[PDB]
């Protein structure tokens, strides 16, 4: 079961065929709180990109 | 040298998959968009497009909120090389989370149509792309040839698979094709349309994108290539494309004077010889 | 995003100027008493595109300044019965040539009168 964050999406061009992206801790925690969840529940879950 | 675009997007299917969209439009065959206008669009406070990418004839836009009502955002493009042929371009809009939910729309030049003209009827869908013929008033103007203006056109450079002398009764329109309802007085030449005879009705179609016109009441001579579509009654239908001989037959009212009577004599010699003899030479 | 506009016997000429803080495609509209306002002309952002009303084809012209970011509109060969309140309006989404009244943050306009 996949639960996407309605936000946090990235739209970047490609330079030399590679693009470097990252998810900051603050925005990730904000997204988690908006999903009614805490960082303790991330036991068997995986981040799907 | 420049043209202004306009992109309107909206969704009426909010029940289904919703969210954002990626609007990928393809500019015309030679144009390329201005980066300044798209940058002005993106750098707004209440920005409507959140991301863009322009390269040659390709423009990519990212809309973060597809509304329900019309919302048009426009920009500008310049021209690099001339447009070699008339053609409609494309513009696709994907769904961000499920790109398989797309919508592709064809659009045309600032004056042309969005789809290629085609004569379609039941099973047959004969093409009607190219040039449209002219109304050559050879008899009205002064010119002379040795059985070459019409006999050569019918037997040497082009090969006309059909030829009739018809009377124009009614004018009509059907989609992008102007329709002329005519009746055949006498049959001059035929290959496939064997059933054609006197007092038989036929339809002539001409693209409505040029100036050709057939006035009612007048009598014309039609010659050209045989078509492939059929009328609603099951009879062949002809398309007045290029390399087709159309000429109004004089009614002898403006021919009795000495100068044009020789041209009328050349005419009658032509029609009689072509009707009685089968394209000699 | 505010618009400021400033600027005669028949057959003469005039030059209105409208100044805006933001550089965009501010177009011109005309409003006469007792009837709905009708456009007169429009210009794109860069200024290399202009359209004019059919009644004023080849008569009125618009230009723009790249320094102070204002639109200039010259009306040589002024027609006697064109009297109306002139407005300069614009939108932020660059809908060039949008004839119908869908321009936001409308201007205040100036009253210009013409005597035969
Ligand atoms: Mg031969």
């Amino acid at each position: 079961k996949k639960t996407f964050f309605r936000g946090l999406e990235s739209q970047t061009k490609l330079v030399n065929g590679q693009s470097h992206i990252s998810l900051s801790k603050a925005e990730f925690q904000d997204a988690l709180e908006k999903l009614n969840m805490g960082i303790t529940d991330l036991q068997g879950l995986r981040l799907y990109v | 040298s420049r043209v202004h675009y306009t992109v309107c997007i909206w969704r009426n299917g909010k029940v289904g998959l919703s969210g954002m969209a990626i609007a990928d439009v393809t500019l015309l065959s030679g144009f390329h968009a201005l980066r300044a206008d798209l940058e002005k669009l993106t750098s707004l406070s209440d920005r409507y497009v959140s991301h863009f990418e322009t390269e040659g004839p390709h423009v990519l836009l990212y809309f973060d909120s597809v509304p329900t009502s019309r919302e048009c955002v426009g920009f500008e493009a310049v021209q690099e090389v001339p447009v070699g042929l008339v053609q409609p371009a494309s513009a696709t809009l994907y769904d961000y989370y499920n790109p398989e939910r797309r919508c592709s729309v064809f659009y045309g030049a600032p004056s042309k149509s969005r789809l290629l003209a085609t004569l379609c009827s039941a099973e047959v869908c004969q093409c009607a792309e190219g040039k449209c013929p002219r109304q050559r008033r050879a008899l009205e103007r002064g010119l002379q040839d040795e059985d070459g203006y019409r006999m050569k056109f019918a037997c040497y450079y082009p090969r006309v698979e059909y030829g009739f002398q018809v009377k124009v009764l009614r004018e009509d329109s059907r989609a992008a094709f102007r329709l002329f309802e005519t009746k055949i007085t006498q049959v001059l030449h035929f290959t496939k349309d064997v059933k054609a005879a006197a007092n038989q009705m036929r339809n002539f179609l001409v693209r409505a994108s040029c100036r050709l016109r057939l006035e009612p009441g007048k009598e014309y001579l039609i010659m050209g290539l045989d078509g492939a579509t059929y009328d609603l009654e099951g009879h062949p239908q002809y398309l007045l494309d290029s390399n087709s001989w159309i000429e109004e037959m004089p009614s002898e009212r403006l021919c009795r004077s000495t100068r044009q009577r020789a041209a009328c004599a050349q005419l009658n010699d032509f029609l009689q010889e072509y009707g009685t003899q089968g394209c000699q030479v | 995003v505010q618009l400021v506009e400033s600027g005669v016997q028949a057959g003469g000429s005039l030059r209105l100027s409208c100044v805006a803080s933001e550089r965009t495609y501010m177009a011109w509209f005309r409003q006469a008493p007792g009837k709905e306002r009708e456009f007169v002309a429009a210009i794109t952002s860069s200024g290399m595109m202009t359209e004019y009303a059919p009644s004023v084809k080849g008569r009125f012209t618009i230009s723009r300044d790249n320094a102070k970011n204002t639109v200039y509109l010259q009306m040589n060969s002024l027609k006697p019965e064109d009297t109306a309140v002139y407005y300069c309006a614009a939108d932020l989404r660059q809908r060039f040539g949008e004839r119908v009244t869908e321009y936001d943050y409308w201007g205040q306009g100036t009253q210009v009168t013409v005597s035969s």
